[PDB]
């Protein structure tokens, strides 16, 4: 199993699929979706 | 070689050529490792993995500065709600701005 | 005889010539004698720079060099 | 306009949309 | 809505009307 | 009237406020 | 209600009068 | 997408992954 991380040091911060796709999804999602996400996060930990 | 062929770590096969040793622990005291490395200049670090995440020395040096996990988890929510907090502050400062200007006028008088 | 600096990239394509040259010069038996000389290794095609006090810059590319060939060339320059 | 309508519009808008709104507000105010 | 339209709408609103904006936005997101 | 002066500030819009505090800074 | 009269009043009124103004501003705003 | 799936994904990530997430929000925003 090849994790294939750290593409290149001298490179414009490349985004490995799984860890960054989630960043784009959060930005596209509305505040109402984010509001429920924040409340559930608060329930899990504070 | 045979293990590194078929394991969770596969990309370290080029790293593992020639004589090599491993620093192993149960705590990620990366700062301590790098600190004792700076003592002897000639000795190099090839990288490896910390907390099941594969990275080299150039990544390990910047990682060495890291606070406790739970507060960073809370800071995630803080950063997510930062935009909402900024909107609320921009809405709420202007009445506070007028009140503070009146207070400053009092202080001047 | 003054300073030696070596650049090798295990992040990039791996060549063992400079890599093996490291443990040859990181020996106590050589380091104690060459106390004047200072050795530093850098991790990022490999580069070897020897800065002689005699105003000579020994620049060597350790890609297509033999392990011992590296040492022989260095020996020829330092001993003179 | 309407108070509740503006609140719903902000929620519907994305994150980078909100940042543009704050920047324009400072220039106007 | 519009990015420019929302900004100018907030400016036209009175301070008490802005106060209602803060509480409504707070309860939705928290 | 003290409350009337406060109400005038409270009812006054944001756009004219950009003329309120800036003039206070000038004076 | 106009901008000019509010600006003049803030500077002109005495220290004690302005102090009373701040108290009821907090509850309304 | 799913609220529960996204929340558990955030908690599953380790501190180094969490730190990478936090810094990526900062430069994308502001």
């Amino acid at each position: 199993e090849a994790l294939a991380g750290a593409p290149l040091d001298n490179a414009p911060k490349e985004y490995p699929p799984k860890i960054q796709q989630l960043v784009q999804d959060i930005a596209s999602l509305t505040l109402l979706e984010i509001s429920d996400l924040n409340e559930l996060l608060k329930k899990t930990l504070k | 070689k045979p293990f590194l062929e078929d394991s969770k770590y596969q990309n370290l096969l080029p790293l593992f050529v020639g004589h090599n040793m491993l620093l192993v622990s149960e705590e990620p005291k990366v700062k301590e490792m790098v600190r004792i490395l700076r003592t002897v200049p000639f000795l190099p670090l090839l990288g490896g993995c910390i907390d099941d995440t594969i990275l080299s020395r150039q990544g390990f040096i910047n990682y060495s500065k890291l606070p406790s996990l739970p507060l960073v988890q809370g800071e995630l929510v803080g950063g997510l709600t930062c935009l909402t907090a900024q909107t609320h502050s921009l809405l709420q400062h202007q009445p506070l701005q007028l009140t503070t200007l009146l207070d400053q006028y009092i202080r001047e008088q | 005889v003054k300073q030696v600096r070596v650049q090798f990239c295990p992040f990039e394509k791996n060549v063992e010539s400079t890599r093996t040259f490291l443990q040859t010069v990181s020996s106590e038996k050589v380091r104690s004698t060459n106390l004047n000389c200072s050795v530093i290794a850098d991790v990022r095609e490999p580069c070897v720079d020897v800065l002689f006090g005699d105003g000579h810059r020994l620049i060597m590319r350790g890609a297509h060099l033999t392990a011992l060939e590296m040492l022989t060339a260095f020996a020829s320059h330092i001993r003179a």
